[PDB]
RNA sequence: GUAAAUGUGAUCGAGAGGGAAUGAGCACUGUAAUGUGCACAGGAACGAGGAAUUGCUAGUAAUCGUUAUCUCAUUAAGAAG
């Protein structure tokens, strides 16, 4: 009898990379843009250095490919990504510039915040009182 | 516990470098104001910064320097010393902590008072 | 290319021997110019009968380029239709001609209601409708039946038509264009 | 439920008996009689009219249309 | 007028000097009525939309269309 | 030989005089005449609201210049345009020459 | 006679793209696997090999523009023959031009190979890529 | 900065629709950025709108772009074409 030769492999319902959880029957492209920090672009960036077939289903993939992209994700630099393509460029606090994932976004914006809170900075008081500092009109738009 | 630092140079070499380096450190539109030269006004009031700097001594404060420059950014020769900053109105009073780099001395000031209905 | 025949609709289908089935209609429906493609730009709007003398299937292309957004979009109904054709003459197994025209002879309500007093209060009554409101009604059914039933549903438009075009011209309960002929034609009846 | 990835080996049989005497089939029919994606209706469909077993009557845009083994056309 | 300006290079020692660029409304003044709103400003015009109507049939421009 | 006569004018009926005129005199000299070319005319404009101040429905007029030209390009010997330059003073019309 | 007119563009620009590649005429831009093809647009190109389809496209403008005898093209004109109409948030969508770096490097490229000379007004073609053209479509239409 | 809808092929598959608040940056205009452009992150309401209410009869309505038109150093989600 005949066989069809070509269908995905058996396929795991869900998988953890991050401290964060990746549904398995999704395509590798809009999956990876279920961790903070890796947005639609920068996906597309990281498996091919990786090198994954971007039509795979997360849950098709091996432990060796979760460990190709977990490394590229921990040093896009290694992998020829560069810099003006990462999250945080030009660190006041280092001098160098790196890519932050996860719970690291938001507690580096708020030790950023409270740095300026603690000195007197408008632009930070601004924002813990829910106003706007982009300069947007704030008499008819964006109430309650 | 680390000396303070900005953009990777510790306080001690930051205070002993020229404006010319310095604005190898600065974001993009403070590095196009130091290109394009200082006012003959911002010139007074930085050789009044460094003149003040250098003459204290002890533990007496030196007097406030006052300005209208409110576009000028934070340079390191100014760390310490209280200067007053117009707002439109007065010359509202402040001290340079090294926390301010990176900024225009406008940022710390405001010209129009918190609105409470 | 394909053929160096005589005209027929997409090239493909016969265009001849077509039947209207009902004298109270046969005068309103043009089955008779041959065009290869649904398109004219004929200026038969600015006169007191043109709009009976257009051609069937262009009636109903330009009855699909509705809900705001496809205004313009002359092309993109032809393709929709185009494709619904072969769904149905596959499907049927008679001219897609014929089940345009079945649908039209069915789906259009006889009797209809309307405010009729004049000297005083405005009291509805039972009325009859004129061959031209007739058609007229029947293709908009047939198109706002299609339009809603696509919108947040997973299948293909194409197949919509082919789904709804032989239902009515088999003058099933299952169309939703001749169900709510059943219901003006009964509330008619309960105001005569 | 919500739909499925692959079409297992049961299912792939009884399909093949199920789409001779049929006449015009669509990416929706093997959706929606069956359990399948569109991404997966897609690529079963394909397959079957390289082998022969369905003949493909449109393909216009992306709107895609196919015939099984008791089809009919139309004669002068 | 072309005005200039002395500014100061890093060093507060070094000086050179600059132009200011004529622009904005201090010099477009009407040439009818010394105002500096609604001055048309095409084919070397320089007079406002309340002097225009009055002036334009000396001028010469006509309502045709 | 040959000359390249613009007269350039912002009157209708003047321009078609001067030229109905000029026209005559080449066809009484007889040098082979023929009449002017009927040039593109300019046309500048200007769009204003009418009213003075905000009030009222916003109203607005276009006013427009007409620029109308016609060209005569002719044979001549330099004597003949030495004397008929003579002929193109006194006009509202204004008169430009090409030579080669 | 104007050859190029006998076939039709979706079998010219990718038969013409696998003999550019098997001979590595040109060669990729540095980060071509991420770059976008112009501001313009919203994510980079779904197939890899898109700076070979430029390439194809590049000399299928210049054949033309040598059959109607054109003024020679720009970097200015192919800029704005690849552009598109940039989304805007809460904005109209506007008309944008492509980036020029990929197409300079297209350009420099052809010229090493002696494929394209540069005139003092715009790019123009040479006897080798006219005929490379020349013998493709002769089999290509038979 | 010299159209866009659009035409063919691929793709995606029922919040891969949508781009609001915000981060550290990279440039431009300017006497001065607070204005504009760009890249990366982030991802709010909104699933077709209560009582009411506004134009429009044919190359019209609606859709789609564009201004060597006006404002204009730099700024159009405005008018006038
Ligand atoms: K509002
Ligand atoms: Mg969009
Ligand atoms: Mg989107
Ligand atoms: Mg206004
Ligand atoms: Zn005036």
């Amino acid at each position: 009898k005949l066989v069809f030769n070509n269908n995905p492999l058996p396929i795991q319902a869900m998988i953890r990379m991050f401290n964060t959880n990746i549904d398995g029957k999704k395509q590798i492209i809009k999956a990876l843009t279920t961790i903070r920090g890796i947005g639609d672009r920068l996906s597309l960036a990281i498996l091919r250095r990786a090198k994954i077939p971007t039509d795979k289903r997360a849950g098709e993939l091996t432990e060796d490919e979760l460990n190709e992209i977990n490394e590229v994700i921990l040093n896009p630099q290694k992998y020829d990504i560069p810099e003006w393509m990462l999250n945080h460029q030009n660190d006041p606090i280092d001098g160098t510039t790196k890519h932050l994932i996860g719970n690291q976004i938001e507690g580096t914006i708020r030790l950023w915040n409270e740095r300026g809170k603690k000195i007197g900075l408008v632009r930070a008081f601004r924002t813990s009182l829910g106003l706007k500092v982009r300069g947007q009109r704030t008499k008819s738009n964006g109430r309650g | 516990f680390k000396e303070f630092s900005y953009k990777g140079v510790n306080l001690e070499t930051l205070t002993s470098m020229s404006i010319s380096e310095f604005k190898e450190l600065l974001p993009s539109k403070l590095r196009r104001s130091i290109n394009r030269g200082f006012s003959a006004a911002e010139r007074d009031f930085i050789k009044k910064c460094i003149k003040a700097r250098s003459e204290n001594t002890g533990l007496e404060r030196p007097e406030q320097i006052n300005t209208n420059t409110r576009n000028l950014p934070i340079l390191p020769t100014m760390i310490g010393l209280q200067i007053g900053v117009y707002s439109g109105r007065d010359f509202m009073p402040m001290v340079i902590k090294e926390e301010m780099l990176g900024r225009r001395l406008r940022d710390y000031v405001e010209t129009r008072k918190l609105c409470t209905h | 290319t394909e053929t160096s025949g005589d005209i027929k609709l997409f090239g493909r289908y016969p265009y001849t021997d077509l039947e209207v089935k009902d004298i109270t209609l046969e005068k309103y429906i043009n089955v008779a110019s041959k065009v290869i493609l649904p398109h004219t730009s004929s200026r038969l709007n600015t006169k007191k009968f043109g709009r009976t003398k257009i051609p069937v299937v262009e009636r109903f292309v330009n009855a699909m380029m509705r809900k705001g957004r496809n205004n313009g979009k002359k092309t993109l109904a032809m393709r929709i239709v185009k494709d619904a054709f072969f769904i149905i003459e596959g499907v049927t197994g008679q001219n897609p001609i014929q089940i345009l025209v079945d649908a039209i002879c069915n789906s259009g309500p006889r009797e209809d209601s309307a405010r009729i007093g004049k000297g005083g209060v405005m009291k509805r009554s039972s009325v009859d409708v004129s061959p031209l409101r007739r058609i007229n009604i029947a293709i908009f059914l047939l198109a706002k039946g299609v339009r809603n039933s696509t919108f947040k549903d997973i299948k293909m438009l194409p197949e919509i038509i082919a789904e709804e075009l032989i239902n009515a011209a088999k003058n099933t309960q299952s169309s939703f264009a001749v169900k709510k002929k059943e219901e003006i034609e009964r509330i008619a009846k309960s105001n005569r | 439920v919500k739909r499925h990835e692959r079409v297992e080996d049961d299912i792939f049989n009884k399909i093949v008996k199920d789409v001779k005497n049929m006449r015009i089939l669509t990416r929706t029919t093997l959706s929606e009689r069956y359990n399948l994606s569109l991404n997966i209706s897609i690529k079963l469909l394909r397959f079957l009219e390289e082998n022969q077993i369905i003949k493909l009557i449109s393909s216009h845009r992306g709107s895609k249309i196919y015939a099984g083994s008791k089809y009919e056309p139309l004669k002068v | 007028m072309n005005k200039q300006m002395i500014k100061y290079n890093a060093d507060l020692e070094t000086t050179f000097t600059v132009e200011r660029k004529d622009f904005g409304r201090t010099n477009r003044r009407c040439r009818a009525c010394f105002a500096y709103n609604g001055v048309i400003r095409k084919y070397d015009l320089m007079i406002c939309r309340r002097c225009f109507r009055e002036y334009a049939g000396d001028i010469g421009f006509k309502i045709y269309d | 030989i040959n000359v390249e006569l613009r007269l350039l004018c912002s009157n209708k009926k003047l321009l078609s005089d001067l030229s109905n005129r000029y026209y005559n005199y080449l066809f009484q000299n007889s040098p082979t005449a023929k009449k002017p070319r009927v040039l593109q005319p300019f046309i500048c404009d200007v769009t204003t609201r009418k009213s003075p101040c905000g009030q009222g429905t916003a109203t607005w007029s276009k006013y427009k210049m007409i620029i109308h030209g016609r060209m005569f390009a002719l044979q001549m010997t330099h004597q003949m345009l030495k004397d008929s330059a003579a002929f193109l003073q006194n006009t509202d019309v204004e008169v430009r020459l090409t030579l080669k | 006679n104007t050859e190029i007119f006998k076939v039709r563009h979706d079998t010219f620009i990718p038969a013409l793209s696998e003999y550019l590649r098997t001979n590595k005429t040109v060669v990729p831009i540095k980060n071509f696997d991420i770059i976008k093809t112009s501001r313009g647009k919203e994510t980079s190109p779904l197939d890899i090999n898109w700076y070979y389809t430029r390439a194809a496209s590049i000399i299928r403008k210049l054949l033309i523009s040598k059959a109607k005898n054109e003024k020679p093209l720009s970097i200015v004109r192919f800029s704005s023959e690849y552009g598109c109409a940039k989304d805007r948030g809460n904005r109209p969508n506007k008309h944008v031009r492509a980036s020029k770096g990929i197409i300079i490097k297209i350009l420099n490229d052809l010229q090493e190979k002696g494929w394209v000379e540069k005139k003092e007004n715009g790019w123009t073609l040479k006897k080798e890529a006219e005929e490379v053209s020349k013998q493709l479509i002769e089999k290509l239409i038979n």
